[PDB]
C-alpha cells in the first residue's frame, strides 16, 4: 500500500517535495487542491506504465478516493511538464549518470539524493524523465487508427471528406448512439468506408506496422508518408471533425498519435535484478532509443543526405516501436545477445491484466472507467 | 596521420609526396578517398588531380 | 552515382580505406569514397552500377550494409566544401 498525491485541478499525479515540504502539480502548476489517495503499489505501477505508454490516466476523485479514470493521449506539453528531466546519456549507472538512471528520476540504491524531493531509496516513487525526439515517430498503438483517419480525411485543408450535408446528419446520428459503444463503432466504420471511397476535395493509402504511402501517377510512383507529413497533415483536422472519427478534441488530438516527446518511466518501474548487473529490459531499450536519437540529431545538425536521415529516422521509429510493443505485428522482435526476446511495455501492461487494443480505443474515444458499485479490492480504497 | 596545409594530401611521411611540402598538420577532418580522377565527380568539385588520401578541414 | 553505405561506430575512416583495397586490386569500378567526420556511421561510394558497390562492401568487416537508393551529388557537396 502507497499514498499517492493526486491533483484536484487536472487529475495528474502531483509531486511531494519531502525536502522542501512542498506538495504541488508539475503539469497545471496547482499548489492547494491536491489530495493523498491510498492505493496498491500494483495500481500506482499500473498508472505509471500507462503513462510511459503515452496514455493519460486522468484521475477523477470522490469524497480522497478515485471516482473514475478518463483515458486519453498524453500531449507533448503534458509529457514535458510531468518530466523531472530531459534524458540524454545512453548509459546505465557505471554509479549514477545524466542519462537513463536517477538524473532526478528516482532513488533505488543507498544514494538517497533525488529531484529536489531527496527522498531515500526506501520509498520515493520515481519521477518521469523525457526524451525529446529528433524527428516525430508514429505511436505503434495508433498506426491502424492513423491509417483510418489519414484515408478518411483530406490533405492540404484537413476536412473529414464528407459533405456539410453528411456532417449535419452524421454528427446528429452520433449524438444518438454516443452512449452505446458497439453501434457507435458501427457508425465509425460506415463514415470511414464512405470517405475512403472519395477522391475530390469538398490519392490512396497503404500500411504495416508504422509505414504509410500515397500512390501517385506521372506510372504508380508510391510516395512514402513520413511522420512529419503525417503529423502536420493530422494537426490540420479541426476539433469539429474529430467526433466523425474515434477521437476527442481535448483528450485525444490526432497529432498526439505521432510522438514528439517519449516519456521515460521512473526508476521504480525499471529496477535492475542486481548480483555486471541484470539491467531491466525497459532501461536497455531506452539506452538504445537515446543512442540512436543522439545519432540522428548529430546527422540532422550536420549534413543532410536525406537517404541517411531516412535510414536513421526509420531506426529511431523501430526502437520506439519495440519499446512500445516488442510483440508487434510486422516488427522483428528486439532480442538480447542470447536470442531471448525483450519483454517491454505492452508485455508489462498485459498479464491487473490489460488487453492493449481496448486501451487504445479508450484513449481514442476518451473512455471513462468508474471504480464504484462492485468495487475492486486489488486496487486499494 | 598528418594532412598537408596546401594540397590537403594526408600522409604518414615527413613530406607530402604529391607536391613535397614539409607543412603537415595533425588536427585534420573529413576524409576523401580517390580511385579515379577522370570519372569521379568528387575530384572535380574539390580540384584534385592525383588519386589517394585527400582532406577537407585542416 | 553516390551510394550510401552503412558502417559500424568509429569504423568510418577504417572501412573507407578497407573498401579501397578490393577496388582496382580485385577489378571493381569504384570512382571515389567520402568519409566525413560530421557523418556518423555512414560512407559514400562513387560508383556507376549498383553491382559495383554490393561487390566492394561484400566480405568487408565492420561495413554493415548499403542504402536502398542513391544520394544526389548536390546533397553531397556540403561536406566536400568546408
Ligand atoms: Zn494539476
Ligand atoms: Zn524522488
Ligand atoms: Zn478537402
Ligand atoms: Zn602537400
Amino acid at each position: 500500500k502507497t499514498e499517492v498525491w493526486v491533483c484536484e485541478n487536472c487529475g495528474h499525479i502531483a509531486l511531494e517535495d519531502k525536502r522542501r515540504r512542498r506538495v504541488y502539480c508539475p503539469v497545471c502548476g496547482e499548489e492547494e487542491r491536491i489530495s493523498k489517495v491510498e492505493m496498491s503499489y500494483a495500481f500506482k505501477l499500473l498508472l505509471d506504465e500507462l503513462k510511459a505508454m503515452v496514455i493519460r490516466p486522468k484521475l477523477n476523485l470522490s469524497e480522497k478516493v478515485i471516482g473514475s479514470i478518463e483515458f486519453g493521449i498524453l500531449s507533448p506539453q503534458e509529457i514535458r511538464k510531468m518530466s523531472a528531466v530531459e534524458v540524454t546519456v545512453p548509459d546505465t549507472y557505471d554509479p549514477i549518470e545524466g542519462g537513463v538512471m536517477d538524473k532526478r528520476m528516482g532513488v533505488i540504491d543507498p544514494g538517497l539524493r533525488c529531484e529536489t524531493c531527496g527522498g531515500r531509496a526506501g520509498e520515493c516513487p520515481g519521477h518521469f524523465g523525457h526524451i525529446e525526439l529528433a524527428r516525430p515517430v508514429i505511436h505503434v498503438g495508433f498506426a491502424k487508427t492513423i491509417y483510418r483517419i489519414l484515408e478518411s480525411t483530406c490533405r492540404e485543408c484537413g476536412r473529414i471528406k464528407l459533405t456539410d450535408e453528411e456532417i449535419e446528419e452524421y454528427m446528429k446520428k452520433i449524438e444518438l448512439a454516443r452512449n452505446r459503444r458497439s453501434e457507435f463503432n458501427e457508425i465509425i466504420k460506415e463514415i470511414h468506408k464512405k470517405a475512403k471511397e472519395r477522391m475530390v476535395c469538398p490519392p490512396i493509402k497503404f500500411e504495416k506496422p508504422t509505414i504509410y504511402w500515397e500512390i501517385r501517377k506521372d506510372n504508380e510512383y508510391r510516395h512514402r508518408l513520413m511522420p512529419t507529413e503525417v503529423r502536420d497533415w493530422l494537426e490540420k483536422i479541426p476539433d469539429k471533425d474529430l467526433p466523425l472519427l474515434g477521437l476527442d478534441p481535448e483528450k485525444s488530438r490526432p497529432e498526439w498519435m505521432v510522438l514528439t516527446v517519449l516519456p521515460v518511466p521512473p526508476v521504480t518501474a525499471r529496477p535492475s535484478i542486481t548480483l555486471i548487473r541484470a539491467e531491466d529490459d525497459l532501461t536497455h531499450k531506452l539506452v538504445d532509443i537515446i543512442r540512436i536519437n543522439n545519432r540522428l540529431k548529430q546527422n540532422i545538425e550536420a549534413g543532410a543526405p536525406q537517404l541517411i536521415i531516412e535510414d536513421l529516422w526509420d531506426l529511431l521509429q523501430y526502437h520506439v516501436t519495440t519499446y512500445i510493443n516488442n510483440e508487434a505485428p510486422g516488427v522483428p522482435p528486439a532480442k538480447h545477445k542470447s536470442g531471448r526476446p525483450l519483454k517491454t511495455l505492452a508485455q508489462r501492461l498485459k498479464g491487473f491484466e490489460i488487453t492493449v487494443q481496448h486501451l487504445f480505443e479508450a484513449a481514442e474515444k476518451g473512455e471513462v472507467d468508474n471504480l464504484n458499485g462492485v468495487i475492486e479490492n486489488v486496487l486499494i480504497g | 596521420e598528418k594532412a598537408c596545409r596546401h594540397c590537403h594530401y594526408i600522409t604518414s611521411e615527413d613530406r607530402c609526396p604529391v607536391c613535397g611540402s614539409r607543412d603537415l598538420s595533425e588536427e585534420w577532418f573529413d576524409l576523401v578517398i580517390i580511385v579515379d580522377v577522370e570519372n569521379s565527380e568528387i575530384a572535380k568539385k574539390i580540384g584534385a588531380k592525383v588519386p589517394g588520401k585527400y582532406a577537407i578541414r585542416v | 552515382k553516390i551510394f550510401a553505405v552503412r558502417v559500424t561506430h568509429g569504423q568510418e575512416e577504417t572501412t573507407a580505406k578497407l573498401i579501397y583495397s578490393k577496388v582496382r586490386t580485385y577489378n571493381l569500378p569504384i570512382y571515389a569514397i567520402l568519409a566525413p567526420s560530421r557523418v556518423k556511421g555512414y560512407i559514400f561510394v562513387e560508383a556507376p552500377n549498383k553491382g559495383v558497390v554490393d561487390e566492394a562492401i561484400r566480405g568487408i568487416r565492420h561495413a554493415r550494409g548499403v542504402l536502398p537508393g542513391e544520394v544526389p551529388f548536390k546533397e553531397i557537396e556540403h561536406f566536400l566544401e568546408e
